[PDB]
């Protein structure tokens, strides 16, 4: 009896036992743990070589275990009814706290408790960065250890004092430490390897905005080309046909295809076939954030409408022709501004983004300064009609309208298929 | 329509980048009143709770601090008694009697 | 053919569909094959070659076989940059030298790859001597003009002959329809 | 082992510097504890000017 | 259009294939100033890089 060593459960008696969901579902001790909980079966483990073992009588459990883990860590453990019957109280941490002066003061007090030295400007900059992490103007990121890591970086960049300049320095250094991929992309665009047009007007070409994976997500423009040819209705997604487009990408393509089918009715089925491809893509496409860009490019290709290449177009669209909100709008806008600056700001380049993402627009200092100076624009739309009006620089309604031109283009395609049928019959 | 700079300026204005702030420590689970209430219910009722949240959020540190704030009756000194040369059981005794 | 190869094929198919509109859907079917291939194909390096070959087949354009064609193309008919351009150019020069340099063999490569052209000493010496050429293009129009040895626009141009070939193919299809109806 | 010394947890004073290819780390970046432990990313450019 | 040899000659001309060069050792992470700065930050702050 003198050679049994107490475990966590034994010294948790009368108090609390904190455990991690990963350390349970990974090390395979979840079943033994839940049997020790339900049946009070705590058995000091022994190696299989043991010639004998003490018969430990089942012990009623007085501790209160409090598992900690991510939602993914528990959805793989919620499937056991024993878990749902043993753990009744679910303590959920909100990913984002509201952006309020009380919340900022609480964050500052928490940072001061850690041992930091905040100035008012430094606390303000840290709170703004926390709001940016949550990608919301009215919510601040609740991941306090992320803010603590940024505070440590700013403290060692500022000598120990978290000045606003020190926090900005930490943010810039963190961005630059993971900037190699974006630097190489910028060099490739400058060299002409990845041909992008941040100036001029091209028919059927739109600078879609794409967010890459890996360490902090960098947005970058991706040229999108749509070509309209006569033929029975088939809106071809080249990136999906090749197998690069994901499920949601195909859903977006089908959604805008249905919008195009139902929007133009003065013929039979849509008398055109549209080919949509991300040039220099070579990588699998996932998500629905280029729906608006695809729709405007297809409409321009149909109507032979030159689209202002200086504006990048993002945002999903539903099949009634209304722009839908998208994620990581900050990354997209900042990446397009980066590419435009690398090619030299023309004073008219901008980004067309959903009106529903205004609460998510927490742009960096340089982008905001460019907007203030008029060197960079940010257009907000809720329907694709407005986005194409901005890109083509005209109005749909009215004579010589964009809608009239698209109708004329569809009519021309239909008449060309009609002439082909005339030659077939005669 | 084009968004003006003021419509896009989201940063909170800075009163001064000096005068180090002096703020009291916030309560544990500040801004997480739902989790705080759930855990208070678990502590009061003696249930088993589980903390769910996105990774790297401070759940462990906040929970440990809050539980340190809590209080409970002195836990009895548990120990192992050999019921035989083969059989042992965990015996709980009042503190100090061990 | 891999995913990217199929993407290139579809891209040039869309370019061909949208480029020639004076009939209905593209009145021709084009078969593209790598002869003696026997191995899985990955990548988009022969989009320009595929496009020029398809255009020649459509228009009955004899293409200069002495020039190797590389480079990707987008569906607006513009040559795109490709990787390992040095390996491609040097390999074609090796094969031409093995068969004996004719003094006119060359490689048609994207204009965007000029910063990537770091050729070996022998290839550069051949270029200096005029025994080997390196053409740089940015649109497939130029590549076809070089290969067919004619000028795209203009009377008796490549574009006119491609249009005539498409017209002949559509003519034969509608003649088949004329027979079917009568 | 018939028994084992109970080694008390020891504070870590070292600064670990992992080295590896981007592929050797993308299979290790999926752990949030990695991103919280290793904050500084030292990337070597494949090509110098 | 055909590229001339001069437009294709990329090799840096050689002044002489003799006279062994005498150059000082370069600083560590030469041409990798991003990695050098990141690692300097890690050393100063005591982080894990
Ligand atoms: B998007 O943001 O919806 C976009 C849509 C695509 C059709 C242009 N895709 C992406 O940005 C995704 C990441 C993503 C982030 C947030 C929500 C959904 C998706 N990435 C890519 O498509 C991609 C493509 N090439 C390289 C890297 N990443
Ligand atoms: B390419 O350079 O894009 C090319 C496309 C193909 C249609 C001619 N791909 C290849 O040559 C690939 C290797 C590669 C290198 C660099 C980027 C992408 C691909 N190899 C092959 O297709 C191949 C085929 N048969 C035998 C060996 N290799």
């Amino acid at each position: 009896v003198s050679l049994i060593r107490p475990g966590a459960v034994h010294r948790a008696q009368g108090g609390y036992l904190i455990l991690d969901a990963l350390s349970l579902k990974r090390e395979g001790t979840w079943e033994a743990f839940k049997r020790a909980l339900r049946n009070g079966q705590v058995e000091p483990v022994t190696e299989p070589q043991a010639p004998a073992g003490l018969e430990v009588e089942p012990f009623p459990i007085q501790m209160q275990v409090i598992l900690v883990g991510t939602p993914e860590a528990f959805e793989g453990l919620e499937e056991d009814p024993a878990f749902s019957e043993l753990f009744r109280i679910r303590a959920e941490f909100s990913p984002t706290l509201p952006a309020s002066p009380e919340n900022c003061t609480a964050l500052g007090g928490w940072l001061l408790a850690q041992g930091f030295q905040l100035t008012q400007g430094g606390l303000t900059r840290l709170y703004d960065e926390a709001r940016r992490m949550a990608e919301q103007r009215d919510r601040m990121d609740a991941r306090l250890v992320e803010i603590r890591a940024l505070a440590e970086e700013a403290a060692v960049l500022g000598g120990g004092l978290l000045t606003a300049e020190s926090v900005e320095q930490a943010i810039a250094a963190r961005e630059h430490r993971s900037f190699l991929s974006e630097e190489e992309f910028l060099r490739a665009v400058q060299e002409g390897v990845i041909r992008l047009r941040t100036t001029g007007r091209a028919v059927g070409e739109v600078n879609s905005l794409v967010v890459v994976e890996a360490a902090p997500y960098w947005g970058r423009p991706a040229r999108l080309t749509a070509r309209a040819a006569p033929g029975r209705d088939h809106l071809i997604s080249i990136d999906r046909e090749a197998g690069l487009g994901g499920q949601i990408f195909h859903k977006a393509v089908l959604t805008l295809a249905g919008y195009l089918r139902s929007r133009y009715i003065e013929h039979g089925s849509l008398p055109v076939t549209i080919s949509l491809a991300f040039e220099q893509n070579y990588v699998s496409i996932e998500g629905d954030s280029a729906g608006l860009a695809e729709l405007v490019a297809a409409l321009s290709a149909i109507g032979n409408l030159p689209l202002r290449q200086d504006l990048a177009v993002t945002g999903a669209v539903d099949q009634t022709g209304k722009v839908l909100a998208v994620g990581a709008i900050n990354a997209k806008v900042e990446g397009f501004f980066r590419v435009c600056k690398a090619l030299g700001l023309s004073g008219t380049q901008g980004v067309i983004l959903p009106e529903a993402n205004l609460a998510n627009l927490t742009l960096r200092a340089e982008v905001l300064e460019a907007v203030r100076a008029g060197q960079f624009h940010i257009y907000a739309v809720e329907t694709a009609e407005q986005a194409l009006e901005i890109l083509a620089g005209a109005r749909m309604e009215g004579f010589r309208g964009l809608q009239e031109k698209i109708r004329a283009g569809l009519e021309a395609f239909a008449r060309l298929e009609e002439g082909h049928d005339k030659e077939d019959r005669e | 329509m084009r968004l003006s700079y003021e419509a896009l300026e989201w940063r909170t204005p800075i009163e001064n980048s000096t005068e180090p702030v002096s703020l009291p420590p916030p309560p544990p689970f500040f801004g997480q009143e739902r989790a705080r209430e759930a855990l208070e219910l678990a502590i009061r009722g003696g249930f088993h709770a589980y903390l769910v949240g996105p990774p790297s959020l401070g759940k462990h540190e906040a929970l440990l601090a809050y539980l340190s704030t809590q209080s409970v009756e002195t836990p009895p000194d548990l120990l192992y008694v050999p019921l035989s040369e083969r059989k042992v059981a965990v015996l709980t005794l009042p503190s100090g009697q061990e």
